[PDB]
């Protein structure tokens, strides 16, 4: 589906933890539900949403363009840990990423 | 500069060991889950395995599961797969990779693993 655009890091790790079936599972929820996933305050809008067999998915919904930025997944207590600094350089990630489309 | 370093690499007989191991340099490497990830010819990169932080918590692709180990030393900081029974499907580059923040990423330039009964026409 071209309404999920997965980012570079997401495309390497994604494997590790879902299945393609698990995965699409996945984006069935989310296009039922854009705001399916909890808000990062202080990223602009980020979202934050827990997957079991668990992980972490981070994305942006474009409402405008109905499209689903995927910035990243992740394990529970692998890279959990999420400071000012690092909500700063996820904004960072997602506005480079999402001025040119 | 973070560095990622891969040795350990060999063209080996099918049945046999070899041990990869991965220098890191340049950042905090007992703060980092390290990993590691192949590729063989014409084919997309695989995940291979995963070590936790501190170490005591690993997995395994399916593929290595009871052959492989991970493991790691966070006072010389090095990675390294303790690879048994090797096969001919095992042939592939090797990659050592830091997962540095939940955006960026280090990826070793790998050591070539060959697995084939041929070894022996190449030394």
């Amino acid at each position: 589906k071209s309404v999920f655009v997965e980012s570079t890091i997401f495309e390497k790790y994604r494997d590790e933890y879902l299945s393609d079936e698990e995965y699409r599972l996945f984006q069935a929820e989310l296009m039922l539900n854009p705001k399916l996933g909890d808000v990062i305050q202080g990223t602009g809008g980020l979202r934050k949403i827990r997957v079991a067999s668990g992980s972490r998915i981070i994305y942006y919904f474009l409402d405008e363009k109905r499209r689903f930025y995927l910035l990243t997944i992740y394990g529970k207590n692998e890279m959990s840990d999420l400071n000012a600094n690092q909500r700063k350089q996820l904004m960072a990630f997602m506005e480079a990423w999402r001025n040119e489309q | 500069q973070v560095q990622l370093q891969e040795s350990g690499g060999g063209l080996v007989q099918p049945g046999g060991s070899l041990r990869l191991s991965c220098a890191a340099s340049g950042f905090t490497f007992s703060n980092y889950a390290m990993r590691w990830y192949r590729q063989a010819p014409g084919e997309e990169r695989e995940f291979v395995a995963f070590i936790s932080s501190v170490g005591g918590s690993t997995n395994y692709a399916d593929s290595v599961k009871g052959r492989f180990t991970i493991s790691r030393d966070n006072g010389k900081n090095t990675l390294y797969l303790q690879m048994n029974s090797l096969k001919p499907e095992d042939t592939a580059v090797y990659f050592c990779v830091a997962r540095l923040s939940l955006i960026s990423d280090s990826w070793g330039q790998g050591t070539q693993v060959t697995v084939s009964s041929h070894h022996h026409h190449h030394h």
